[PDB]
C-alpha cells in the first residue's frame, strides 16, 4: 500500500486545479499592466500561454 | 367506580384538510428529497474542501444561487414548506400557500406521491381507562412506558378493568411483583410477572390483593402506513424544531411530547383513518424540516 | 466420514449394508455421556465457555450393555460419525452389518420393547438439525417395521409434531419408496474457514467438514494397503460359536 | 426478610441451539446486505422514475423476476429469514430449514460471517435481588432505568443490600435525596446524590432513614461483541415486527419489550455467555427481517 | 418551606480549558472524519474479503502499516485523542498532549474547525427547584422525564411553585389527573391534562387539593449549536465507552447516565456559556473515539 501525489495539482473529485480561483487570476493577468508603465503585450502573452 | 386515562389521549384536536391531494404529497415528497440531499452535500463540501457540491444543492433547493451577505434562509421552498406545516396542525391554521406554487416547487424532481407503500412501528401506549372498584387507588403515568400504581385498602381482593383500545397490536405487561390476569369470562392463571396480549381480546381483569401496592409497566406496539422514506429519528428532532420555531401556536390546540403521541391520539379519537392520514404527511413534512434546518440555520 | 457424506436414502441404505458393526463402535472409554463441563475457546473468550456433553458428539461415551446401547450407538454413528464404547460386545454381532441389525430376525437381538420417546430424550432430539432428525426416524421406522410395531412409531410421531413434518416417505418394506425419494440427508460435503466453534458438536462436525475434502483423496491408496490380503470380517464365515449376555 | 427482583430477569427460556454454525452465519450477513440494497434500490428507482434498479435488486433476493399481478414476498430467502427466527428465539421452534437451502443462499454474495470483530453497549439495568428487613417496603419498577422505592416504617434507620449481578460493566446511582451507599464492610461516606459502582465490587448497602420515601434510578451498560453491521435502531424495531408478525408465539416462552431486555435476561441466566452469541445471530437476522418487510409489506 | 431538585443538576464539576483552541478543534474534527472512514473500510474490506482497504484506511488513522503480532490500537492519534477527552471532562485532569502533536495530527486532512454550523435538541429536562408548604410531600425521578408526585396531607389546598431555569426553549407537563397551573399573579384557568410552558415566564403555581396524589411527568427540549458533523446517537455510544473504559475516574468529578444531563447541567451553572463550547467539542471527540474503538476492538 502507497501514496503518491496526483501530478499537475489536480484533484480527482473536483477534476480541477487545486486553487479554485485560477479563472479569475488568469484574467486578472490578461487585463494588467506588467513591466512598463504604458501599455504592453506582457500581460496577454502570458495569459494566453498561461490558458 | 373509579375511571383512569391517559393523559395524552384526551380531546385531540382537529388537524388540517388542506394540502392532501396528490400534487401537494409530491411536494412533501420533493421536499424531503432535496432537503436530504442538502445535508449530504454539506459534510461532501467539508470533506473534498470545496464549495461546489453544496452550491449546486442549495441552488436546486432555494432556485437561487447563494452569495455572500445573504442569511441562506433557504428560498422559496423553506416559506413554503414552513407554511405547510403550519396548516396539518390545526384546522383553524390558515392556508396561504397558493396551489401554483406548490405544483411548480413539486417538479423540480420526479418522485412519487405514495405514502402509505411502507410501514412503521409507534411505541406509544393507549390506556382508554381503567376501571377500579372502591376503596381502591389507581394512578397512570408516562406515554412510552406507561406505569400504573395500584393499592387496595380494602377487606377483600378487587378486580380492577384495562382497556387499551382496539387500535394497538401488541401489549406487554410487567409487574413488580407477580399478578394474576385473564379475559373477561375466563379463569384466571397462576401468578405470573409477564403478560403478551392483544387489545382486541376485550377488557383485561387484574386482582389486585391486598397487601402491598402493585406497579405494573405497559408497553405497547402499534403499526401505521408510512412513506419508505420515514425516519423516526428525524421526524422527533423535526417535531421538537417546530414547536421550539412556534410553528404549532394556534388557538384551541392539544400539545403533545412527541410525535409519538400526537399520531397515535389521533387515530384513537372519532374518523381515525383520516387523520393518521393527514398526520404521516405532517411526519414526512417535519421529516424535510429537520434537515434543512439543520443545513441552514435562521 | 463416509456415513455423513451419504445424501440420499439410497446411499445411506447402500453404506449400512456394507458397513459392519464393529465401524459402528468404539473401544475408547471416553467419559460420562451427560454432564456440565466448562471448556476452553480462546478463540472467542478468557473464560471457560460452559457446555453439556452428549451423545450426539463425535466422541465415544460409556454406554450399558443392552438393546438400548446397541441401538443408541448405532443411530450417535449415523447422526454423528461416532459410536460409543460398548464393552464386549462379542464376534457374532460385530461381523453383522448395520442394517441386519436394523432390519433382519437373523442377528439374535430382541428390539420388541424398544421406546422411542426414551431414545430420543437420551440422544437429545432437541439439539439436532434437520439432516440429523431424518436419519434417526430413518433407523425408528426400519426398527419399528422389523418387529411389528408401525403402531407405536405413528403415536411418536403424533406427540412430535415438529418431527412429523419432516418424517421419511418410505415403506421399509416397498423398493419403490427408496427409489424415487428425494430427502437430503448429507451432514458433510465439499463447499469454510479453518476456525473454531463455540459448542462441542458444532466444532466437531466443523472438523469433520473441513477434513472432507482430504479424505476425498487420501483414503483410497491408504486403505487398499491394509486390506491387500485380509478376508473381508462382514458375515464372515464361522462356527457360530455363542451369542453371551443377549 | 423480602425480595425484589426486576420482572424481565425472571425465568429466561432457552435459545434454539440451530443456524448458528459459519454457513448459517454467513447467511444472516448476505440477508442483511440483499436486504439493504433492497430498500436503496426502492429509494433510487422513485428518485429516477424508473423500475430497472428495483427490478435488479429484487430478482438478486428472490431469485425471480417482479411481476404485477404476483404478490411480492422476497421469495425463499424471505421464508427462510422468517424461519430461522423461530428457531433462534426458542429450543421448541421447528427448524425446518434445509443445509443445502441455507448454503446455496450464503453463495449470493461475499461475507466473513463473523459476530465479532465489533461491540455495542446495551442498557438494561439488571437487578438481581434486593434485599430488605422488616417493616420496610422494597418496589422496582423498568428496565432501561429502574427506579427502588424504599419506605422505612420501624424504629430506626434501615440496612438494604442491592445486587446487581457480575457481568454488567458500570452502574450510576441517583437518588430524589442525598443517601448513603457503601459496599461490604466499608464505612459509609456523606450523604451524596449519585454514585458510580462496578457490579463486580459486590453487594451494596443503602441506609435509609426514616421518614419520606426514597426513590433510587439506576442506570446501566453493558458490552456485548456484535457484528459491524449491527444497527440498534434497526435490530429494535426488527424485534417489535416480529413479535407482532407472531414468529415469537411458541409454547412455554417468556415476553419482553424489547431486543435489549431479552439479550440482558438471557446473559444473566445459568450460563448465559452459552446464549449471547446465538441471541446477537438473532439480532442481525431482525435487522434484515425489517429491512426487507419495510420494502415488501405483506 | 420544603425544596425539592433534580438530582443531574447538584453540583456541576468545572470543565477543561486546554485544547480549546483553532487548531486543537481542527484536530478533533479531523479525528471525527478519519475515525468515520476507518469504520466504513473496515465494512468494505468485510464485503469484499480484501484486507487492502482497512489497511489503507488504518494508514492515514495511524501513520503506521498494521504488521501481526502488534495490537492495532490506533497509534499516536488514539493516543493524543483519548487523553484529550480526559483534559476536556475536569479540570483536575493532566495536560499531557504537546503542541506539536496537535498540529501535525490537524493537517492530516482538510476540514473546518468550527463548532457552530448547526444545532441539536436536548432532551433532558431541567427542575431548579420544588418549592412546597410544610404539609405536602414532594419526590422528582428521573433526567429524560421527570415524575413529580405531590401529596396533600393538610386540609386546605396548597400551592406549589416550580422553576425550570431560562435555558430550556419549552417545557410540557401532563398530569395523571387534571390539574390547576398558572404564572405568578395570574388567574387560574380550568383543570386540564396538558400545559405548553415557556421557562422564561416565571415560577409556575400549581394547585395541589387535599386527596389522591398528584403526578406531573415533565418534558423539555433545549438547542445548543453543534457542528454539522454532530450525530447524537454516535456521541451517546462513545460517553458509555469511555466511561466503562475508564478515563472518567478523576478525583471531585460527578458523573452522569448519558451526555443530555452532561451538557444540560453545566449549561445550568455560573459561565454557563462557556462549560457548553467545550462541552460540545468533547461531544465530537467523543463520536471519534466511539467510531474508531468499534472499528478496531478487544475482548
Amino acid at each position: 500500500v502507497g501514496r503518491y501525489y496526483n501530478p499537475f495539482n489536480i484533484d480527482p473529485l473536483t477534476k480541477k486545479h487545486v486553487e479554485d480561483r485560477l479563472e479569475e487570476f488568469i484574467n486578472q493577468v490578461q487585463v494588467g499592466r506588467f513591466r512598463n508603465a504604458s501599455g504592453n503585450a506582457v500581460g496577454t502573452t502570458l495569459a494566453a500561454f498561461l490558458r | 367506580a373509579n375511571r383512569a386515562t391517559s393523559a395524552f389521549l384526551d380531546n385531540p384536536h382537529p388537524v388540517g384538510v388542506n394540502y392532501v391531494d396528490e400534487g401537494s404529497r409530491q411536494f412533501v415528497a420533493v421536499a424531503e428529497l432535496l432537503a436530504s440531499k442538502l445535508i449530504d452535500s454539506s459534510r461532501e463540501s467539508d470533506e473534498s474542501n470545496s464549495d461546489v457540491p453544496f452550491v449546486q444543492a442549495y441552488s436546486k433547493f432555494a432556485d437561487d444561487n447563494p452569495r455572500h451577505l445573504r442569511v441562506k434562509t433557504g428560498g422559496k421552498m423553506a416559506n413554503a414548506l414552513t407554511n405547510v406545516i403550519r396548516s396539518y396542525y390545526s384546522i383553524n391554521a390558515p392556508a396561504i400557500v397558493p396551489q401554483v406554487e406548490i405544483d411548480r416547487l413539486a417538479s423540480k424532481a420526479t418522485v412519487s406521491g405514495d405514502m402509505y407503500n411502507s410501514y412503521a412501528i409507534f411505541n406509544s401506549v393507549p390506556i382508554v381507562e381503567v376501571l377500579s372498584p372502591a376503596r381502591t387507588t389507581v394512578s397512570i403515568v408516562g406515554s412510552d412506558r406507561a406505569d400504573v400504581t395500584m393499592l387496595n385498602t380494602g377487606a377483600g381482593a378487587a378486580n380492577i378493568t384495562f382497556n387499551f383500545g382496539q387500535i394497538a397490536e401488541t401489549v406487554i405487561l410487567k409487574g413488580s411483583v407477580p399478578f394474576q390476569l385473564a379475559r373477561l369470562n375466563q379463569p384466571m392463571p397462576a401468578a405470573r410477572f409477564t403478560y403478551k396480549l392483544r387489545p382486541l381480546d376485550g377488557p383485561f381483569i387484574v386482582v389486585l390483593p391486598v397487601g402491598n401496592p402493585l406497579v405494573i409497566s405497559a408497553t405497547a406496539a402499534t403499526r401505521i402506513q408510512v412513506p419508505l422514506a420515514f425516519n423516526k429519528a428525524l421526524v422527533e428532532s423535526g417535531f421538537q424544531t417546530a414547536m421550539n420555531d412556534g410553528l404549532f401556536d394556534i388557538q384551541n390546540v392539544n400539545y403533545y411530547s412527541s410525535f409519538d403521541e400526537f399520531i397515535i391520539s389521533q387515530y384513537h379519537a372519532q374518523d381515525g383513518i383520516n387523520r393518521v392520514s393527514t398526520c404521516v404527511i405532517l411526519g414526512l413534512a417535519l421529516q424535510a424540516y429537520d434537515q434543512m434546518r439543520r443545513a441552514l440555520p435562521v | 466420514m463416509d456415513v455423513l457424506s451419504k445424501g440420499s436414502l439410497k446411499e445411506l441404505l447402500a453404506h449400512l449394508e456394507k458397513t459392519p458393526l464393529e465401524e459402528a463402535i468404539s473401544y475408547r472409554i471416553g467419559t460420562v455421556p451427560y454432564q456440565n463441563v466448562l471448556i476452553s475457546r480462546n478463540e472467542y473468550y478468557n473464560q471457560l465457555y460452559p457446555d453439556t456433553t452428549s451423545l450426539i458428539d463425535g466422541v465415544s461415551r460409556e454406554g450399558q450393555r443392552n438393546v438400548n446401547g446397541l441401538i443408541m450407538s448405532i443411530i450417535s454413528y449415523v447422526v454423528s460419525g461416532s459410536g460409543h464404547y460398548i464393552p464386549n460386545i462379542g464376534f457374532m454381532l460385530l461381523r453383522r452389518s448395520i442394517l441386519d441389525i436394523l432390519t433382519k430376525h437373523d442377528t439374535g437381538l430382541v428390539t420388541n420393547n424398544l421406546n422411542y420417546g426414551i431414545i430420543a430424550r437420551n440422544l437429545t432430539v432437541s439439539k439436532m438439525n434437520c439432516e440429523q432428525r431424518k436419519r434417526m426416524l430413518i433407523c425408528f421406522k426400519l426398527l419399528a417395521y422389523k418387529d411389528g410395531n408401525q403402531n407405536d412409531y405413528e403415536i411418536y410421531l403424533n406427540q412430535n409434531i415438529p418431527l412429523k413434518q419432516i418424517a421419511p416417505n418410505f415403506i421399509p418394506g416397498d423398493m419403490r419408496t427408496v427409489i424415487h425419494n428425494q430427502d437430503q440427508l448429507a451432514i458433510v460435503g465439499i463447499p469454510l474457514t479453518q476456525s473454531t466453534e463455540l459448542s462441542i458438536r458444532d466444532d466437531n462436525a466443523k472438523s469433520y467438514k473441513l477434513g472432507y475434502v482430504d479424505w476425498y483423496n487420501s483414503n483410497s491408496f491408504l486403505r487398499e494397503r491394509s486390506e491387500f490380503n485380509l478376508i473381508r470380517l462382514k458375515d464372515r464365515d464361522t462356527k457360530y460359536g455363542k451369542l453371551n449376555g443377549w
